[PDB]
């Protein structure tokens, strides 16, 4: 387990987003792993069916010195602790950061703290 | 694939 | 309580965000060099309530508010209190820092409760 | 409720 998404609106129960070890490593690419964030239930960490939320909203990805890093492909914006990220563009990721999509109207609103578990980078 | 509504004048 | 001194996130589910709070004011004219003490435990007089689970105790652990700011963890409990997967020795004050992980009912998977804390240098600076 | 805690 690489980090735990913690859901502090309330519209998603706890989840933990995972990566064997080893074949990360067996892999050669800058970034590891992507986990993708969304209102398309094909993505890894589905965001619910609201309409102003993307298909692909956001990703996570995991760099190769065990870093998790935040990238905003939406078309309404992606949030970093308060602040509207730039699209397109990775933001590193710190232990209890929170993500928030769909401001700007009230009900769309969601928040998640990621939770980083220390015990994956020292496997790393 | 249900095209995603847009912010237009009130977009962040 | 007028300004926020940290936010706690519970991890394991079973209790929404709450923050610590303390009026700087107020804390001002404490005498005592533990300006403002939080107690957690299973009776629900306590300032965080950690729920109904048997093995918790009624008064478990306090973080105390130190003369300048300091964030201290003191365990009070019957069947302790861990810091960062370790347990703490009872009764002997920890000094908490930022993301620090404060766990109880360790010993019985399903009671498990851990929370994450995370502390406003702003109000340590403006105290 | 208050009782006497469940000591391990």
């Amino acid at each position: 387990i690489v980090c735990r998404v913690i859901c502090t609106t309330g519209q998603i129960p706890i989840r933990d987003l995972s990566a064997d070890i080893s074949q990360v490593l067996k892999e050669k690419r800058s970034i590891k792993k992507v986990w993708t964030f969304g209102r398309n239930p094909a993505c890894d960490y589905h965001l619910g069916n609201i309409s102003r939320l993307s298909n692909k909203h956001f990703q996570i990805l995991l760099g190769e010195d065990g870093n998790l890093l935040l990238n905003d492909i939406s078309t309404n914006g992606t949030w970093l602790n308060g602040q509207k990220v730039e699209k397109n563009s990775n933001q590193l990721l710190s232990q209890g950061d929170e993500i928030t999509v769909g401001v700007g109207v009230e009900s769309d609103i969601l928040s998640l703290v990621i939770f980083i578990n220390d015990k994956f980078k020292q496997c790393l | 694939l249900e095209v995603t509504e847009a912010d237009a004048t009130f977009a962040k």
